[PDB]
């Protein structure tokens, strides 16, 4: 994340870390169970080999709280490609299931047209993450959260680079300067309604990181809830 | 001429449905729908959605 602000202790508890045989982050994830993380088709090709790390808010420090999984079997959509980035979603199935506490928590799943009526019609969502603090930077010690406005559809791809498809969704600043980065990828796009929080996104790419005129592709949750649920059974 | 799920989302806490010409409001998995029919309560500790914090 560039820019915004430290998740205060219980704030952002849906958040994972994918891990590499380092014990660095490389990605981010979404608890949405107490078996299953989702994040990035474009993420498990970062690393060889990683587990899931969950209840950290200070990489550099051992809070206790904190707990690594092991996967034990990943699902990648079949269409992903690494090309166009399209179906960028994958979920992955723990070993062992994850303890609710304290900063480890799931966000909510909410249906496809409720979801996208509502949903996606507020202002702003919230995307966290560990990733880089600028473009050129270094990766965020801390776990770090930021509000970011949905973008107009048309907008969105007039601005981009490259095609947007029907599974992608456009959130962020045209000017400020502030986006997901590097390292955030996978992570949570999640919305809010009332006082629950319901997962909308996947931080997936952006050109650069917090580039004028440019904003941050999501993958479009709603579009895979089907697809979600038959993966976890 | 915003009516049922579209005025403030029918009351509902979470999903609405127009189904027939009302509202009908349901909640994520992990909670369950009040007797009013409208709220959304918690069935265990560590629901969906929130902070853990409150
Ligand atoms: C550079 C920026 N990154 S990043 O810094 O990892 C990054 C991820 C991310 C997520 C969000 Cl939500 C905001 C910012 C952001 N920055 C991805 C590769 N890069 C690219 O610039 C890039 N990405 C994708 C593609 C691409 C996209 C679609 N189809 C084909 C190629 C091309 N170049
Ligand atoms: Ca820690
Ligand atoms: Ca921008």
């Amino acid at each position: 994340i560039v820019g915004g602000q430290e998740c205060k202790d219980g704030e952002c508890p849906w958040q994972a870390l994918l891990i590499n045989e380092e014990n660095e982050g490389f990605c981010g994830g979404t608890i949405l169970s107490e078996f299953y993380i989702l994040t990035a088709a474009h993420c498990l090709y970062q690393a060889k080999r990683f587990k899931v790390r969950v209840g950290d808010r200070n990489t550099e420090q051992e809070e206790g709280g904190e707990a690594v999984h092991e996967v034990e079997v990943v699902i990648k959509h079949n269409r992903f490609t690494k090309e166009t980035y399209d179906f960028d979603i994958a979920v992955l199935r723990l070993k062992t299931p994850i303890t609710f506490r304290m900063n480890v928590a799931p966000a909510c799943l909410p249906e496809r047209d409720w979801a996208e009526s509502t949903l996606m019609t507020q202002k702003t969502g919230i995307v966290s993450g560990f990733g880089r603090t600028h473009e050129k930077g270094r990766q965020s010690t801390r776990l770090k959260m930021l509000e970011v406005p949905y973008v107009d559809r048309n907008s969105c791809k007039l601005s981009s680079s490259f095609i947007i498809t029907q599974n992608m969704f456009c959130a962020g600043y045209d000017t400020k300067q502030e986006d997901a980065c590097q390292g955030d990828s996978g992570g949570p796009h999640v919305t809010r309604f009332k006082d629950t929080y319901f997962v909308t996104g996947i931080v997936s790419w952006g050109e650069g990181c917090a580039r004028k005129g440019k904003y941050g592709i999501y993958t479009k949750v709603t579009a895979f809830l089907k697809w979600i649920d038959r993966s976890m059974k | 001429t915003r009516k049922l799920c579209s005025l403030d989302n029918g009351d509902c806490d979470q999903f609405c449905h127009e189904e027939q010409n009302s509202v009908v409001c349901s909640c994520a998995r992990g909670y369950t729908l009040a007797d009013n029919g409208k709220a959304c309560i918690p069935t265990g500790p560590y629901p969906c959605g929130k902070q853990t914090l409150e």
